[PDB]
């Protein structure tokens, strides 16, 4: 009896223990997965502006060469 | 001991905590400036308003809350307000720029800001805790805040204090006083993401309370400062249990052991009375029989729905002021034989009540008449389901067709995030109907 | 508090952007020495939207006043309110791009930006919390339709995270003359689909049928057009000017307007041009939209609507739910909730009580498609598309601008067709 009133408290502490551990865990994960989207984003959106002066430059060298 | 510490998230659980701390010093004697002359030990106490209020040396009481919001200028109403003597500057944590309704930048972008600050400010109360019981966490649906950073907050309180016990005061969304469009997505993603972590929720529909403003005050129109001043009157009564003493003075635990057959089923249906003008209560006296049958009038509830086609799981009356038990024995009695009351078939049909003979309290140049008793009504009812029911339909209307979505996925989120809180909404509201199912 | 900075580019830029800082400047009760003589605290509850203070209670406009030629630049200085606007941040330059957005876009603008970006720079430096930009400007011209455009994609690039909104005014046969208009339209689209969160169609169209049939005036001047853009621009703002609930930033607005983000351009309108009931049958009316398009040929995704004045808000929320239910058929009902109301106790100047309209109607695309039918009869000759190509352009971006925006009204017609099950 004294042995199973042992694995009963021990298991209370292990099940809390797991509950705090896999919500630590879960929420490092998301907050990770959603800096890489936020900034993946971001990238991509600049990405796009660069493109722009890319292609602006290409305007007007273009006019340049055509005098 | 057995503190309270509470916590108040976005414009509408800040507004709401003023309305609630306002009421809970005018109860217990308090001024504005914290001093409290009824109070003999000077410096601290054990005694009941202790809970909520700690003391300094200074005989001033203060309250174990912490307000927060990721802008300043409806924390700025208190820092100047009425009250500004009664919080310590940092109680009140400002951002400087909102959610903008987007649970997304909430929970993530803005959020991830100021989170660590505020646990810090919260473990600064803790530490004066010499027994915590658990937190209060009032906030609303529909915010970018009170959805976004409060699941966020519920999250990190899971870690930092294990399973200490954390209660909800939820405002639930209506058009009346809507400020967002999105408002069904932050909150099927808000209660999807606080279910595992919070221990009991009380939601309150802002359609109930307005209709309940419109109904039974008169008010034409409510404002935010009318339905404040109505939800702070159930919060107190919830909430007397653990402010003041007495002999037939149930604690919230005991009832919150009745109401919670299982850890997903924590969303009792309040139920308050009475509610009436001063005009209306003049020579006009509510028995503790008008006010208790008033318990199973749905136009007396904190949430839009019809028990009386669905299946009781608890029935909890939180009597205070001039009750007695032989009155409200008899009052039950007559309710049973008369009303569409019934229990699922593996629960006991006994009603748990509890009374403070504190009687009620009203603010000043308030729209609630000062009566002699009331009552608040705790019920564990699967017609509670209805609410998420009509979140849900809305949220799929929208979602099928991916509008607004692309404001989360621009802040970080993924659609994934979005079907995963909608299926747990769907199991959610077939645990309810589970539950209802007789045994086999 | 949360900062905006206004930008006005080109002649009708800067026209409507003088008006619409005198107006408000009424409201918020300040002269044009940028002293504040008013009665009421609320009208400097939220002045810091639009303005910084100076030493001696000095409130000077977060503006930026820029165009391609230095004459429009004397009338804002000599001009009412001329005193008030910061010196250093007149930025003019001495070509004058002459109805081409090559010029204003690719070659004088790209020039002359870089001075621009440094006022805009300083001013958002100094900023509690910056929330974004508003454009006034036109998209007929060369300067506020190409150097206008330029600027919103340099500007995205130093502030992708902050909102862009634009008071783009739409060109019109009926008021200018002039011939290659739909080309700078256009282009200036193709740029606003992608770089812009929210763009108020100002349509001269609409205004010239407004002053022409409604308040009756023949031969209408600018300035009869620019009291019904003055009249908008302060009632859509409202919301950001004063102590609100409803859309009370630029971001909160978007959130609530914009259910895709191309489709961000709402067709504005104001009333009256009186009760509660009277207001908000005439908002709703196409006589009153400030697009040149019915919104009974499609469907609102999302509407926002202030009212001003004092009234009964019991009156007002009635009045609201009973358009919805006699016109249910014109609101998307896969999205629930999509009209919101506001209430500003303040009327405006003049009114005892008015009424503006903010709306995302699938209807918008009548207004796209008179300018792409312009565009495309043009550009079918390659009517003087050799002063574009001159200047360095090609022939593809003629034709992805003109795609692009046939995109844009095939998707409004897409979610107009669109139902719940
Ligand atoms: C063949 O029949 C014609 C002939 C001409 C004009 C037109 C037509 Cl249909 N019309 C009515 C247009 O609209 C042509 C339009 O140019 C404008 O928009 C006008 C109205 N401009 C430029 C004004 O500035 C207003 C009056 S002058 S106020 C001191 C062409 C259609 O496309 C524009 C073109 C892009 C523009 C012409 C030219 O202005 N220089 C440019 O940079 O481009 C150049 O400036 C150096 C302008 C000279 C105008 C020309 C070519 C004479
Ligand atoms: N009952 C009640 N509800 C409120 C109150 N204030 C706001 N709400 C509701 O809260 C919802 C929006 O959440 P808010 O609290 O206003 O927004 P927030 O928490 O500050 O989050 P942000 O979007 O970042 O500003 C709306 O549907 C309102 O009806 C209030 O004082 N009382
Ligand atoms: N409503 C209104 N429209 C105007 C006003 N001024 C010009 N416009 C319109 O603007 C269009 C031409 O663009 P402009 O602003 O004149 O060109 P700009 O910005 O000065 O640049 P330029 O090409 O160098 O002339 C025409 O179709 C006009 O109808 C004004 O004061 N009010
Ligand atoms: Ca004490
Ligand atoms: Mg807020
Ligand atoms: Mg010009």
């Amino acid at each position: 009896k004294r042995e199973h009133e042992r694995e009963v408290i021990q298991k209370a502490i292990e099940e809390n223990n797991n509950f705090i551990k896999m919500a630590k865990e879960k929420l490092a994960q998301k907050m990770e997965s959603n800096k890489e989207n936020r900034e993946a984003h971001l990238a991509a959106m600049l990405e796009r502006l660069q493109e722009k002066d890319k292609h602006a430059e290409e305007v007007r060298k273009n006019k340049e060469l055509k005098e | 001991m057995r503190e309270c510490i509470s916590i108040h998230v976005g414009q509408a659980g800040v507004q709401i905590g003023n309305a609630c701390w306002e009421l809970y010093c005018l109860e217990h004697g308090i001024q504005p400036d914290g001093q409290m002359p009824s109070d003999k030990t000077i410096g601290g106490g054990d005694d009941s308003f202790n809970t909520f209020f700690s003391e300094t040396g200074a005989g001033k009481h203060v309250p174990r809350a912490v307000f927060v919001d990721l802008e300043p200028t409806v924390i700025d109403e208190v820092r100047t307000g009425t009250y500004r003597q009664l919080f310590h500057p940092e109680q009140l944590i400002t951002g400087k720029e909102d959610a903008a309704n987007n649970y997304a930048r909430g929970h993530y972008t803005i959020g991830k800001e100021i989170i660590d600050l505020v646990l810090d400010r919260i473990r600064k109360l803790a530490d004066q805790c010499t027994g915590l019981q658990g937190f209060l966490v009032f906030h609303s649906f529909g915010g970018g805040t009170g959805s976004g950073f409060t699941s966020l907050l519920m999250e990190r309180l899971s870690v930092d204090y294990g399973k200490k016990s954390k209660l909800e005061f939820s405002i639930y969304p209506a058009p009346q006083v809507s400020t967002a469009v999105v408002e069904p997505y932050n909150s099927i993603l808000t209660t999807h993401t606080t279910l595992e972590h919070s221990d009991c929720a009380f939601m309150v529909d802002n359609e109930a309370i307005y209709d309940i403003c419109r109904r039974n005050l008169d008010i034409e129109r409510p404002t935010y400062t009318n339905l404040n001043r109505l939800i702070s009157q159930i919060v107190s009564s919830i909430t007397a249990s653990l402010r003041f003493d007495g002999a037939l003075n149930v604690d919230l635990t005991e009832f919150q052991t009745n109401l919670v057959p299982y850890p997903r089923i924590h969303f009792p249906l309040a139920t308050y009375a009475p509610v009436i003008s001063a005009e209306k209560a003049y020579h006009e006296q509510l028995s503790v029989a008008e006010i208790t049958n008033a318990c199973f009038e749905p136009a007396n509830q904190m949430v839009k729905c019809d028990p009386r086609h669905g299946k009781y799981m608890a029935c909890c009356l939180l009597y205070r002021g001039d009750v007695v038990p032989k009155d409200v024995n008899a009052a039950i009695a007559t309710i049973k034989t008369k009303r569409s009351i019934q229990f699922v078939d593996w629960c006991p049909t006994g009603f748990k009540v509890g009374i403070n003979y504190q009687p009620p309290t009203v603010v000043p140049g308030g729209d609630l008449a000062k009566v002699q008793r009331a009552v608040c009504m705790l019920s564990n009812t699967t017609a509670i389901a209805e609410a998420w029911a009509r979140l849900d339909h809305k949220f799929d209307l929208m979602y099928a067709k991916r509008a607004f979505v692309h404001w989360y996925v621009g802040e970080g989120m993924e659609e994934g995030e979005f079907s995963e809180a909608r299926e747990d909404m769907a199991a959610l509201e077939k645990d309810y109907e589970e539950v209802g199912v007789d045994s086999v | 508090m949360r900062e905006i900075v206004h930008i006005q580019a080109g002649q009708c830029g800067n026209q409507i952007g003088a008006k619409f800082w005198e107006v408000i400047s009424d409201e918020h009760g300040i002269d044009p020495t940028g002293s504040y003589h008013g009665d009421s605290d609320l009208q400097l509850e939220r002045i810091n939207v639009y303005y910084n203070e100076a030493t001696g209670n000095k409130y000077v406009p977060r503006a930026i006043l820029v165009d391609l030629e230095p004459g429009t630049m004397d009338s804002v200085r000599s001009g009412p309110f001329g005193q008030i606007f910061r010196p250093d941040n007149f930025v003019f330059g001495q070509s004058g791009a002459g109805n081409n957005w090559a010029k204003g876009h690719y070659t004088e603008g790209a020039e002359l930006v870089d001075s621009v970006l440094d006022v805009v720079r300083k001013e958002s430096e100094s900023c509690d919390c910056l929330q974004g930009f508003q454009l006034t400007h036109s998209l007929g011209g060369g300067t506020g339709s190409g150097m206008g455009t330029l600027l919103i994609s340099k500007i995205r690039e130093e502030y992708p995270d902050r909102i862009m909104n634009t008071f783009s005014v739409m060109p019109s046969p009926k008021v200018s003359d002039t011939v290659v208009e739909p080309y700078n339209a256009t282009l200036s689209v193709h740029q606003l689909v992608e770089n812009t969160d929210e763009t108020y169609c100002i349509d001269n169209e609409a205004l010239y049928d407004i002053c022409f049939r409604t308040l009756k005036l023949t031969t209408p001047t600018y300035g009869d057009l620019n009291h019904l853009v003055s009249a908008t621009m302060s009632g859509v703002t409202t919301c950001l000017r004063f102590p609100g609930q409803l859309n009370a930033d630029l971001r909160k607005l978007a959130v609530n307007m914009v259910p895709f983000p191309r489709l961000h351009f709402f067709m504005p309108g104001f009333a009256p041009l009186l009760t509660v009931p009277e207001l908000t049958q005439q908002m709703f009316d196409s006589k009153n939209m400030m697009a040149a398009c019915d919104p009974r040929h499609g469907r609102y995704l999302t509407v926002a609507a202030i009212f001003r004045g004092r009234m009964s808000m019991k009156e007002v929320d009635e009045q609201m739910l009973n358009v919805q239910n006699k016109n249910s058929s014109y609101f998307v009902e896969w999205i629930p909730n999509n009209v919101k109301t506001a209430v500003c106790d303040i009327p405006p100047r003049g009114l005892k009580m008015s009424a503006t309209f903010i709306g995302n109607s699938t209807a918008i695309q009548e207004l796209f498609k008179r300018i792409s039918e312009q565009f495309t009869a043009m550009f079918r000759r390659k009517a003087f598309l050799h002063w574009y190509t001159g200047e360095g352009m090609d022939e593809m971006e003629f034709t992805e601008a003109e795609s692009n925006m046939n995109d844009l009204v095939s998707e409004y017609q897409q979610y107009q067709d669109a139902t719940a099950d």
